[PDB]
RNA sequence: GUGGCCUAUCGAUCCUUUAGUCCCUCGGAAUUUGAGGCUAGAGGUGCCAGAAAAGUUACCACAGGGAUAACUGGCUUGUG
RNA sequence: GCCCUGAAAAUGGAUGGCGCUCAAGCGUGUUACCUAUACUCUACCGUCAGGGUUGAUAUGAUGCCCUGACGAGUAGGCAGG
RNA sequence: AAAUAUGUAAGAAGUCCUUGUUACUUAAUUGAACGUGGACAUUUGAAUGAAGAGCUUUUAGUGGGCCAUUUUUGGUAAGCAGAACUGGCGAUGCGGGAUGAACCGAACGUAGAGUUAAGGUGCCGGAAUACACGCUCAUCAGACACCACAAAAGGUGUUAG
RNA sequence: GGAAUACUGCCAGCUGGGACUGAGGACUGCGACGUAAGUCAAGGAUGCUGGCAUAAUGGUUAUAUGCCGCCCGUCUUGAAACACGGACCAAGGAGUCUAACGUCUAUGCGAGUGUUUGGGUGUAAAACCCAUACGCGUAAUGAAAGUGAACGUAGGUUGGGGCCUCGCAAGAGGUGCACAAUCGACCGAUCCUGAUGUCUUCGGAUGGAUUUGAGUAAGAGCAUAGCUGUUGGGACCCGAAAG
RNA sequence: GAAAUUGUUGAAAGGGAAGGGCAUUUGAUCAGACA
């Protein structure tokens, strides 16, 4: 028959990577996460207690518990047709600080610095990302650099 | 009630973009480019024609 | 691809609409490749089709832009009060071309009248089809379709 | 009325609205509550949780009147006076014009205390009172007469 | 007689007639699974902070 | 052909006429369907609105629910509109000298407004006095409190009431609903 | 059998009840019967109440 | 540290029985036995969301099925 | 590359047929031309949406009118007749 | 260690300055959580679009499917059996493939005019027995995707290398 | 060294021939040409002219010619099928009624609602009138004994149509019903704490608990009617082998 | 005194079915306006 165990198709999802076994670094432990942070689930194969499904590797969420050696997630799972809300109770080992939004605090400072910055003297601050723009034209000089003739080649084993 | 087209009803023409009669009077559409003499480089010439 | 056709206003066969080049919107051409033609329009190529085919979606309906009043009671609070102050900002794409853009109805375009120039369409401009990007030749087939 | 059934609107159409396929058969399903456990159940078991089994114990010859007794709340305490007289004694809030309320006439039992009465003495006639309701009603200056 | 065992055709194109549906966003979610003595306190310190208010 | 984004001949959804054939109905309806065509005031397009409602779309209004409406800071001494029944209630002892505008007074409701000082107007005499609805304050009843909302949405864990004809201890209260019999919910 | 969220029904139909049907078409001429028995029995009786 | 390093090692209603609470009821009023309830387990359904169940018909019956076998034909050609 | 040998099935027979050999065959290039219930413009029917109009002295404010878009369909649903 | 798919973020429920509550927490007014007051408006924090968005009740039919491209399992193979994503047929006419449920084009209110798609223009049959450079002669030539089959090995046939 | 031409593109350059269409029905708009008056191809056709006034146009019908068109109904992935029913015509021929109910809608009254078991009355199975009860609703929760819904403007916070103030407007502030989310308070059940007092075992005040309920928190229901859906009934119509 | 079905008379068509759709010719037949 079938088999649809707990961790059944985690053959190399929760292996450890190459010499990388052993003890968890201490940094794991010291860092603190408080509620309303985000984080990434990747699950530690090494610690057997506190370890999520197979589903929630690689899932990001949003922090809503803090206990003594671990912390609770809310993640969207779609089910059918809608989405709904779980929430998982995950041991700090297979946590760690998401950067998807750490990066955005930084643009956040920026935007309120430059804002300030040309409050007194400059209108139009223009605060907002622009994707890549087409390239404005330009000159390309010779002097030293003739261009090079090419042709194709003809065909050879050389086996 | 009945759409008409510019560029062939010349009353329609005229009631939008009323530059068209200064356009047509002074013949825009033909209008001659000033002279140059600027002629290329030794350099580009022969990279033209170079096999 | 079906998606990206509707988020360009392309619903049906003979449809045309205005794209502004950015890095955002080059990938989006791209998915869609093999089922539109596109290029790099021309002024009169941009004219003739603003006066013939112009039409303005004005409370979620299609009105011919026959008269200035129209284009200033709708555009004026960006500074365009004429058909050629709209075609100004489509041609050179300014600060409000996504207003002015969006504003014009997606053209209704017709068959081309000396037809495609080639036996086959759906294959590559460059290998002798009609779809891609066929840079400054799609005047020509606009001209023809208009 | 016939004429404006769907039986109308069928008329025609082969099916009768019952489908092709299908078809419309006598009983496909059991008759009743046939199957409640067995390929009813998931439809038992959503929409009527607790409805196999048995809870408390048994009463032999139940009789309903032992367990007449109607409930009456103190906010609705005053209608039980007619309209033309409560102004008069809301008015002429003392002692020894107290009106007198018998809640049993009135086709009640117990007296429950809920909303909140005016600052009226009465005096209230009952055969059973709960402990807030006792309160209230002296809080306000009335008293309760036991009855039976 | 045999039939079919099992299939996902046609089911996505269901699932997009009405559905996908982003979860609804509410300001001040349900504290269900939050630690039991992280709530009995909190429930003290919005009463402390609530006669503050009110008597200010 | 058309790559449609949206379903074609699609009916707006909402009521745009009373459901009734009530003559009078209709001559409010008519009122205030000028009114609000012509006053682009926003009460009067509420109030048109609100008179193509069903009857469980409008629950009725106490004078108590009123009367704690006239409470609010700077409300005393506006007009009460209620588009439906406005019901008596006894609970309440004492009441204040607004006027109140409803579409309906049951006997016991008007009789309290009146007795207070006060007095009850149809929609139309409404209309002349506040053609833009000057100085008024709408009361909407409760929809929820409705005996059959408690069966909405039944399923396990949902809390919500059965649909059942005979309540006691032999009626759904054994397996399903206890842990001693299976489970619970 | 079983279906969509409704009450259970004990609707006691399983014997032959259409044999034991009673329609009372009879209650407006019954009424006349007793108002005529009435009167018949108060002319019997004398002046007795 | 709330059993076995982790991923399997198992069971409703009715009934019986045990533990707990010594609490509620036996409806004319009481005492003592007995019985019935409340909370938590056990006795088992392996067809494992869980009817209590041996054959034969070449004497045979009915409702159906080309959703399905015993001939041709069609696809295939291992085998010949 | 093209052609030929290798290349044997049972009623009479099918590049669709006739027929075609610097093709009306094969590979490739350039143009003109033919025609779908598709595209463009117009009229008409209906549907949906957004709007205008109670002021008597003339009849339908569920009336009249302005504007835009849309139209395949078994099982099945609803509406007007 | 890809490609294609896949999670989250791109602001007002946000950021910052000051200081109120508690029975939780800290050696400790330490922290945590929730608040009072002040400062920052929609180039307010990328692109494009949005016949409006959100929400509730109720009930029909259906629960035998099948086909095509790509991925793919069993089997010598099958117009065989079984899965993955998408598009179709079923439920669908119309132009093309002579003919065909699924291929190509394109989806349908009633009409007029114009222009095209796929496919075609010796005759049947509407449209060039058009133009241009070559190749091929078969006593079983060849002739257009899905598609209605042909191989290994050979020829001083002829052509180019 | 000076031109020409080809190719590609542009013109708010000019002009000839052909086909289809004429929707609307006083005026109103935007423009053009004009010193002016006025005119115009500027928000949809007018002017002139001929023949005939009837089977001439046209309709209907039969036939002929070009192209096209397989037999309907049914089950099915697939029917013109070498799958089944059907020789022909007339008349008859299949989702009904009832008891109890869910959603929705209309109507009356409304913390109530229901006259019709029955009585009164009558122009007599109608219409009209009426007492007392009873049903449902207005209190829930426990197996039961039993107990029984306001600390507070019937709470706080966030979002809210409408209204109010100021403002030309944009906006700002105030008040905020319904409804949505959340934290509290209240009533019953369960598990704890056990005051004043005692038939010394009764009494259960007071204060708690990741527990629990189809609850409270200024009521909404009752009755009649209709489409649709449910169950029992012959139950959409016709059909067994049996007992 | 209907239909299936049948006789007579009149008209029309018919080279291995008949019947149908679009368009027009021919024959027969017919309403409308002559303001
Ligand atoms: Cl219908
Ligand atoms: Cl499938
Ligand atoms: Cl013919
Ligand atoms: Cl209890
Ligand atoms: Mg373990
Ligand atoms: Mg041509
Ligand atoms: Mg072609
Ligand atoms: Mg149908
Ligand atoms: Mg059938
Ligand atoms: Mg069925
Ligand atoms: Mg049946
Ligand atoms: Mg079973
Ligand atoms: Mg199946
Ligand atoms: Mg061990
Ligand atoms: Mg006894
Ligand atoms: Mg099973
Ligand atoms: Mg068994
Ligand atoms: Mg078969
Ligand atoms: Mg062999
Ligand atoms: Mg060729
Ligand atoms: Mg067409
Ligand atoms: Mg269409
Ligand atoms: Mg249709
Ligand atoms: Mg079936
Ligand atoms: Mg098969
Ligand atoms: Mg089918
Ligand atoms: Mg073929
Ligand atoms: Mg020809
Ligand atoms: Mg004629
Ligand atoms: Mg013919
Ligand atoms: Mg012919
Ligand atoms: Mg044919
Ligand atoms: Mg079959
Ligand atoms: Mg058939
Ligand atoms: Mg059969
Ligand atoms: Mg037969
Ligand atoms: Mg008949
Ligand atoms: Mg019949
Ligand atoms: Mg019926
Ligand atoms: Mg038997
Ligand atoms: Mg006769
Ligand atoms: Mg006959």
């Amino acid at each position: 028959g079938k088999s649809h165990g707990y961790r059944s198709r985690t053959r190399y999802m929760f292996q450890r990577d190459f010499r990388k076994h052993g003890a968890v670094h201490l940094s794991t432990y010291l860092k603190v996460y408080k509620v309303g942070d985000i984080v990434d689930i990747k699950a530690n194969g090494s610690i057997q207690k506190g370890m999520p499904h197979k589903f929630y590797q690689g899932k990001t969420g949003v922090v809503y518990n803090v206990t003594k050696s671990s912390v609770g997630v809310i993640i969207n799972k779609m089910v059918g047709n809608r989405y709904l809300e779980k929430r998982l109770n995950l041991r700090v080992e297979h946590i760690k600080h998401s950067k998807c939004r750490q990066e955005f605090l930084e643009r956040v400072k920026a935007n309120a610095a430059k804002r300030a910055e040309a409050k007194a003297q400059g209108v139009a601050v223009q605060l907002k990302r622009q994707p890549a723009q087409p390239r404005e034209s330009r000159i390309v000089s010779t002097e030293g650099n003739v261009p090079q003739t090419l042709a194709p080649v003809p065909y050879e084993t050389f086996i | 009630v009945l759409k008409k087209n510019p560029l062939k009803n010349k009353q329609v023409l005229l009631r939008l973009n009323p530059y068209a009669k200064v356009f047509a009077a002074e013949k825009l559409g033909s209008k001659k480019a000033e002279k140059t003499g600027t002629k290329p480089a030794a350099v580009f010439t022969e990279t033209l024609k170079h096999d | 691809p079906r998606k990206v056709l509707q988020l360009l206003r392309l619903t049906r066969i003979n449809s045309g609409t205005f794209v502004k080049v950015t890095k955002a919107t080059l990938e989006l051409l791209k998915l869609i490749e093999p089922y539109v033609a596109y290029g790099y329009p021309s002024y009169s190529t941009i004219r003739q089709l603003v006066y013939k085919r112009g039409f303005g979606k004005i409370n979620k309906q299609r009105v011919p832009l026959s008269d200035n009043a129209i284009i200033e009671a709708n555009l004026g609070k960006y500074g365009i009060l004429s058909i050629d102050d709209l075609i100004h900002e489509i041609i050179t794409v300014g600060p409000h071309f996504k207003q002015a853009n969006n504003f014009l109805w997606p053209f209704k375009l017709s068959n081309p009248s000396g037809g495609w120039g080639v036996p086959r369409k759906f294959k590559h401009f460059i290998q002798g089809g009609s779809f891609g990007n066929r840079e400054e030749f799609i005047n020509k087939l606009v001209k023809s379709m208009n | 009325p016939s004429r404006f059934t769907k039986t109308r609107k069928h008329r025609g159409h082969v099916s009768a609205g019952k489908g092709r396929i299908g078809k419309h058969r006598k009983h496909p399903g059991g008759r009743g509550m046939a199957g409640g456990q067995h390929h009813h159940r998931i439809n038992m078991d959503k929409y009527h949780p607790g409805y196999f089994g048995k809870v408390g114990m048994r009463y032999f010859h139940k009789q309903q009147a032992h367990f007449w007794k109607p409930v009456l709340n103190l906010d609705k305490l005053w209608t039980l006076i007619p309209e033309d007289k409560r102004d008069q004694y809301l008015k002429s809030a003392s002692k020894e014009t107290a009106p007198v309320i018998d809640t049993l006439a009135a086709g009640y039992g117990k007296i429950l205390g809920k909303g909140r009465i005016p600052n009226v003495p009465v005096i209230v006639k009952a055969r059973f009172v709960s402990k807030l309701a006792e309160e209230k009603i002296r809080a306000a200056g009335g008293v309760v007469e036991l009855i039976a | 007689a045999k039939s079919k065992n099992h299939t996902a055709h046609n089911q996505t194109r269901k699932a997009h007639r009405n559905g996908i549906k982003k979860p609804k966003t509410y300001k001040y979610p349900s504290l269900k699974g939050v630690d039991p003595k992280f709530r009995r306190n909190h429930k003290h310190a919005l009463h402390g902070t609530a006669k503050a208010l009110a008597a200010a | 052909g058309i790559d449609h984004t949206s379903k074609q001949h699609k009916r707006s959804g909402h009521r745009t006429a009373p459901k009734s054939d009530n003559v009078y109905l209709k001559l409010l309806v008519k009122l205030y369907t000028f009114l609000a065509r012509r006053t682009d005031a926003p009460f009067n397009k509420v109030v048109l609105k609100a008179l193509f409602l069903s009857k469980i779309n409008r629950p009725p209004v106490s004078v108590s629910r009123i009367a704690r409406a006239l409470k609010q800071e700077g409300a005393a001494n506006k007009t009460v509109v209620v588009v439906g029944t406005v019901t008596d209630d006894a609970r309440i002892f004492e009441f204040p000298k607004t006027t109140v505008a409803a579409l309906r007074f049951t006997a016991g409701a008007r009789a309290k407004i009146v007795k207070a000082g006060g007095e009850c107007i149809t929609l139309d005499q409404l209309a002349v006095r506040a053609p833009k609805g000057q100085n008024t304050l709408i009361l909407r009843g409760p929809r929820n409190s409705r005996e059959a909302v408690r069966h909405f949405g039944m399923g396990p864990h949902k809390g919500k009431a059965p649909r059942i004809l005979s309540t006691g201890r032999k009626f759904e209260r054994a397996r399903g609903r206890r842990r001693s019999k299976g489970f619970k919910v | 059998a079983i279906s969509k969220n409704l009450p259970i029904l004990k609707n006691h139909f399983r014997k032959h009840w259409q044999e034991r049907v009673k329609v009372h078409f009879d209650q407006a001429g019954k009424k006349v019967s007793r108002r005529n028995a009435r009167a018949t029995r108060a002319a019997k009786i004398a002046p007795r109440p």
